[PDB]
């Protein structure tokens, strides 16, 4: 349970994630991580698992202009609109929540994640982001404004939600930053901020020095004077490319948004063509709509399962005769293929 | 990969057989990698099915 | 109460120039421009045909 | 006649009202509406009218930075670019005259209208109207950079189109609107604010009627003696998703801009193979280009024709006869092969 | 040499021409244009040609914020993002050199170039801008963030090459221009600036001065008044339905940055399935992917190859002699069919 905000953003100084694909081809640190996607929606209010606290700010609960942009380029509140989605298409985020992202975007293959206020020269970390359609009812359109049907689907929950799972991140600092350090020649001289600075002496049995301030190492400096990011405050829990194998493990439990719901969608149900039953036989003239689904059954009889997908008007073979038919084409009640007399 | 390859012995229950290939690599060259590869989602297949 | 609603459907005025004709078939014409060239009258000569 | 732009704009002044897709997987009261399309200027001139003045400052006028939006909590008259046309694509930017929106855009089948300017943040409303035209000539191309052709078409009317188009109301304004709403317990200390504000109540003459001004109302106080802002200053466009609670049949008529004419164009010309004409054999070597329709007609013989919209570099296969073939394809001239030796 | 590409900005001040498309709809002066291509993409580097100083300043300032276009209504000084992917889509620009721009982005047939710098809201220089995938690999995937190939391509590589190639400009050209100046009544009372204007009327000695300080030509107007606006330090060649009878019949070089070099890249290792060798015959299962090609070949025997770029998860029996095949699918190694045991 994570109901309010402030010490699972509290304790979130966040890091960059080893990433191949930022820019051209360039790969580092990026400061908002892009860790997963998840499915929660009927139509795909798609949840990224993302890098820091998602809005979750320094000011407890999140401003809204102040999206916590969390690397060691620091835990700072870029401007929140600056926060975009690349689906291959510019994304519709309906909130953003935890270290999570949760809203619609054009459903397919090419993800990408963007901070713009700081957030990036452009920020646009991404994936080959897998995310498809998949739509309820055999109409492959999405009726927005009115729509044949208001029929419930698991969907998502849009307000997301304060904790019901946990996402519990292990094994505290270990990544790359390691910059700190500096060079003398024989005695190398100590001076940091902006990481934990774990030292390391070569001509030297004291070297190992996590830093927050000057220091020395006489006889060797660096070049043999290692200092590298070591870290607590979290589990910013599996960068790959980097330490998700800290060998600490001590963990931080938050929540996850998202209940599903059966949100009511506006469905797929268009006028159909005339009903060519013919004296002896059956056929249904139908038009074309959004990419369609009508379906026949043998009806009454053995089962000739039919369907399809619909992109132009066709006249389908009604089983025309006393024994009926089933028909069901595209959010509506079927047709009990009877020929009269 | 198959339907129902995510193995769930009941549904208030915890264990289960699997049949994902959780295939890791050792990693790349700079970057020591997560090369973790499963099977592709038997969820996300029997969906498609 | 109600939703007593009317609906309006017309001619939409994009058919001001947006009409579609269907000529029932009527008789084909033939107006000939025959190159006449009768030795030195060497001309054009068009006319019904 | 409507050939003034002024009045004619600014007597009914912009209604945002109630679009079914506005949010995530909900609509709203819309700012910015979109009414019904006009294209058949072959160029894709689609003149999206909808419910704010296409190009008009709020106080009448065309001001070039003014987009009027109003409600009855007020007129938003804010910046040019705040709405988008992103028809699949961005702002396909061409113009826009009286309540319409007229754009070459690009293709794709969910189109949005997008209001940032004094309305919202911004307002989102889509339309499934695919522009994907296939315009004239042959060729799989359209081709403006290149004078490939000046292919004769539709001119949608980009001039001061005053009166061909009647933007109109009937029935006026029909909506649910209350927002006048004040504290009271029996006598209900209403004020000044909301809406062209009458009440609908078991009491008064204000409490069931017209406030306009400071009132305490009697024998209908909140809960059950309600109120509603009628859309009132003009014949408002029909509004749909709206009722005929306004149920003064009236008339409001107006212009819209700017019918289409005829206008060349620019177009994808004739790419020809190199054809195998040998001594009793015809070939054509197509190179590959844009799909374009190859006309391989029959040249005063029998004219079973080969069609193709192809984009593959194929073999147009020149049987010819004593007759000859007609050869033309993609918007070039036509060929009189005629075969001897 | 090349160490003043401002320089060689300097002695060829380039220019926009008559352009096919600045919207979608007018053939007109297109001063920031696609003037060309140059793609030598073995990994998707394009460099389209502009004919300003994309890669420098019109000064000569080397930054994103000086970013150079050129025309005599001068050059234009641009911030970066006024340089305008529009490739059918906002592709990834890494940059400009001299007069092409190199970048990556989606595939598409509809390029163009947005130049936008502070002097308009942007002019578009539209064009075919048929960029193909040309993807490399056993598969179909496309991305830097798994440890899954080096692909040894080629790369328009990052180098502003002092001397690489040829960028020829040379012949100075003139611009047309009644206009510039202004018409006396028997006369031309007119100042010559924008280009150097010799003139040309109907009668008088104003038929031969070129334009720098212009005058009052009497007895011989407008109505047999012209005059053409040529330049000096005019190194352009490029003028793709520009003029050319700027007479110097010559053009000085430049280099040609953005060069082609090798270049690995990270690659899709397309997955096997399920192979289970059974007491008849091996049989392989495949889940879909990026669109790779499961690939059997005929291991030893008159060889059966086969593959087939695929994204659909379905089986195939490995045909498994006791020489067998080689099933290579989607860039792992051949499957080595030997069949036995």
């Amino acid at each position: 349970s994570v109901t309010e905000h402030f010490n699972v953003y509290k304790a979130t100084r966040p890091y960059l994630a080893y990433c191949a694909d930022c820019g051209d081809g360039y790969f580092c640190y990026s400061p908002v991580a892009i860790e997963k996607i998840r499915d929660e929606a009927p139509d795909g209010m798609l949840k990224i698992q993302v890098s820091a606290q998602i809005g979750l700010d320094k000011a407890g609960t999140h401003a809204h202009t102040k999206i916590r942009y969390m690397a060691g380029h620091d835990v700072q509140e870029s401007k929140r609109d600056s926060l975009r989605v690349y689906t291959s298409a510019a994304c519709s985020i309906h909130g953003t929540m935890g270290h999570f992202i949760v809203a619609h975007c054009p459903p397919g293959d090419y993800l990408k994640v963007s901070f713009e206020d700081a957030d990036s020269h452009v920020k646009a970390c991404k994936v080959q982001y897998k995310h498809d359609p998949l739509p309820v009812g055999r109409e492959k359109f999405v009726v927005r404004p009115h729509f044949g049907v208001e029929l419930p689907c698991t969907s998502y929950q849009l307000t997301t939600a304060p904790t019901d799972e946990e996402i519990d991140m292990h094994t505290p600092p270990d990544i790359p930053d390691r910059t700190l350090l500096s060079q003398t020649a024989g005695n190398v001289k100590i001076t940091a901020g902006g990481r934990t600075i774990r030292y390391n002496c070569t001509c030297g049995r004291d070297n190992v020095g996590t830093t927050s301030t000057d220091k020395t190492i006489n006889t060797c400096k660096i070049d043999q004077c290692h200092a590298a990011v070591t870290s607590h405050d979290k589990w910013q829990f599996t960068s790959p490319f980097v330490p998700r194998a800290d060998q600490t493990a001590r963990r931080g439990k938050v929540h996850v948004p998202f209940p599903l719901t059966n949100v009511t969608c506006r469905v797929p149900l268009a006028r159909a063509p005339d009903v060519t039953y013919g004296k002896k036989e059956v056929t249904l003239r139908l038009h074309p709509d959004h990419p369609t689904l009508f379906s026949y059954r043998s009806l009454g009889a053995e089962p000739h399962p039919y369907e399809e997908w619909v992109d132009k008007f066709s006249e389908r073979i009604i089983p025309v005769t006393e024994e009926g038919i089933e028909y069901q084409w595209g959010n509506n009640p079927p047709v009990r293929l009877w020929a009269q007399l | 990969g198959r339907f129902g390859d995510i193995q769930s012995r009941t549904v208030e229950s915890k264990d289960l057989y699997a049949n994902t290939a959780l295939k890791l690599s050792r990693p790349s060259p700079g970057v020591v990698h997560v090369p973790y590869t499963p099977t592709p989602s038997g969820f996300k297949y029997w969906l498609k099915e | 109460n109600t939703q007593l609603s009317e609906a309006y459907v017309d001619r939409s005025d994009v058919c001001k120039h947006d009409h579609a004709s269907a000529y029932k078939a009527h008789t084909a014409s033939l107006k000939a421009t025959i190159r006449i060239s009768y030795g030195t009258i060497n001309q054009t000569t068009e006319a019904f045909v």
